[PDB]
RNA sequence: AGUAAACUGAGAGGCUUAGUUGAACAGGGCCCUGAAGCGCGUCGUCAAGUCGUAAAGUGUACUGGAAAGUGCACUU
């Protein structure tokens, strides 16, 4: 039996949660068991929790968003401190959201900047033209270039991680799905200010799951945004939410969404 | 080109045309009917319907050509095949009863397996940005690796360290070395596989 | 592609024409016009230049870590 504790570090919106979900194969600490290997992924908040996770880490996966022009050119100082104090733990660089890059050859230069020209103890000599606060981390064991959103080559990282292993409520679910749909469809802060209240949850005469959920908001403009033109917006949400539920509980579900102002 | 865009390449395969109408799929049937309408180019000097035709040996001969001298290139190729055949017969006649079952005497099998043993799987492609060409590992296509095996064999046989040893004898010896996973060409394949593992930093660029 | 390379002839007296043999490679993206689409965007100052340069809001109260912040009430 082989086990590997891997901790995900990086910027807030570097996609750590997305990559963890893709590795797990489900949108959810996570455990990936395959044959005789067990990989424990520890998702940490973006930059006390990351350091405490490092205290029990066998491998570190440093995610960098290449699409973000502001932060792609350097590793954040706190991340560099984290790696320096735990230099003994192996670290692997993952350049996420490559699909968003228009000119992807840029990646190459970024590597030289992020790895300081050294990877896995070997220098990255590169044909050289015609003749202090650290910016990178020269002790990365390996480099990956992937896009977690499209699952592009996440399988390669999964197989790599498997290789480095060393011998050794339903109402809540429905609320989470509705929250996801609200986030996807509603603008700005509105989906963060919607309170949900389960009104009816029962089994109908035909074996279906009859759900009536109430969407409470503090403002009338939020009600208008929720209902949308001619009731389209809310309607769309319900159907999509219902469709997701079709796959989660494996039955027929009649979900009805009603919007009321918080008094 | 003196040919119009309309003209299509000919298909010299002889067993393709004898395929019975019954085995024809609707798609293959449609292709057969479509070729009836098209204009076809004259078959070039070279490939024929002969059963001894071998495209790989033809390409090797063309790659040994210098100055359009095809007679000499083919003469060298047939001399090499004859030398391989004679050396294997020599080794077979001097071998024990139990070593004779594992001695290959067909020069074509030896040539094909020797070239297959020299094909690389990975290579390096330079890419341009920042003023610095970047050497990224790349999985070679089948055409590229088949070409590289032949090019390495011919360059190894053209080395000037082989003073007055005639090309057929050098090439037969090199082919028989590569048949057994030995020689400088196998080492040149290994030194590229190691120099591509030494540079796995840029190992995932998929858009060379 | 009869292309590169190799080899012959004819001329006007380094240049013009006629032949023979005859390859290898043949994949990714741009500059720039072409084809359209979205957005943005609609500068300041001492005496004018003989100057320089490219969730969000509205009120009110307090503000002694005020290049504006917080508190209370409202609007989309
Ligand atoms: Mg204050
Ligand atoms: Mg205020």
């Amino acid at each position: 039996s082989r086990v590997l504790r891997v901790v995900l570090l990086g910027a807030p919106n570097a996609g750590k949660s997305t990559l963890s979900n893709q590795l797990l194969g489900r949108k959810v600490l996570g455990v990936i068991t395959e044959k005789e290997t067990q990989v424990i992924l520890l998702d940490t908040p973006g930059i006390e929790d990351p350091w405490k996770s490092m205290e029990s880490a066998d491998l570190v996966v440093v995610l960098v968003d290449v699409s973000d022009k502001w932060t792609r050119n350097q590793l954040s100082p706190q991340l560099l401190r984290c790696l320096t104090k735990y230099s003994q733990i192996p670290s692997v660089l993952v350049m996420n959201k490559v699909d968003c890059l228009k000119q992807k050859s840029v990646l190459l230069e970024l590597t030289a900047a992020l790895t300081e020209g050294v990877v896995n103890g070997k220098k990255l000599k590169m044909r050289q033209a015609f003749h202090p606060q650290r910016i990178g981390w020269p002790h990365f064991k390996e480099i990956f270039m992937l896009s977690a959103l499209s699952q592009e080559d996440v399988k390669t990282l999964k197989q790599y991680l498997l290789t480095q292993a060393q011998p050794g409520t339903p109402e809540e679910i429905c609320a989470n799905i509705i929250r996801e749909k609200l986030l996807e469809h509603l603008p700005q802060e509105v989906p963060y200010n919607v309170q949900q209240k389960t009104a009816v949850w029962e089994e109908g005469p035909g074996g279906e799951l009859v759900i009536q959920q109430k969407l409470l908001v503090p403002k009338e403009s939020y009600v208008k945004l929720l209902i949308g033109p001619k009731g389209h917006v809310i309607s769309q949400i319900a159907q999509e939410a219902g469709h997701d539920l079709m796959d989660i509980f494996l039955c027929d579900v009649d979900i009805r969404l009603s919007v009321k102002l918080l008094k | 080109s003196r040919y119009s865009p309309e003209f299509k390449d000919p298909l010299i395969d002889k067993e393709y045309y004898r395929k019975p109408v019954e085995e024809l799929t609707e798609e293959e049937k449609y292709v057969r009917e479509l070729k009836k309408t098209q204009l076809i180019k004259a078959a070039p000097a070279g490939k024929t319907s002969s059963v001894f035709e071998d495209p790989v040996i033809s390409k090797f001969t063309n790659m040994m050509m210098i100055g359009g001298n095809k007679v000499l290139a083919r003469s060298l190729m047939i001399q090499t095949l004859e030398a391989v055949k004679r050396k294997q017969f020599e080794k077979y006649h001097a071998a024990s009863a139990e070593e004779q079952a594992t001695i290959e005497r067909n020069p074509y099998t030896i040539f094909h397996q020797a070239l297959k043993n020299c094909e690389p799987m990975i290579g390096l492609v330079p890419i341009l940005k920042g003023g610095r060409f970047y050497q990224v590992p790349v999985p070679l296509p089948d055409r590229r690796r088949r070409f590289l095996a032949m090019k390495w064999m011919i360059t190894e046989c053209r080395d000037k360290k082989h003073q007055r040893t005639l090309m057929p004898e050098k090439l037969s010896h090199k082919l028989l070395e590569a048949f057994h996973n030995q020689g400088p060409v196998i080492k040149r394949k290994h030194d590229l596989h190691k120099m591509a593992e030494a540079n796995r930093a840029l190992a995932h660029y998929r858009w060379w």
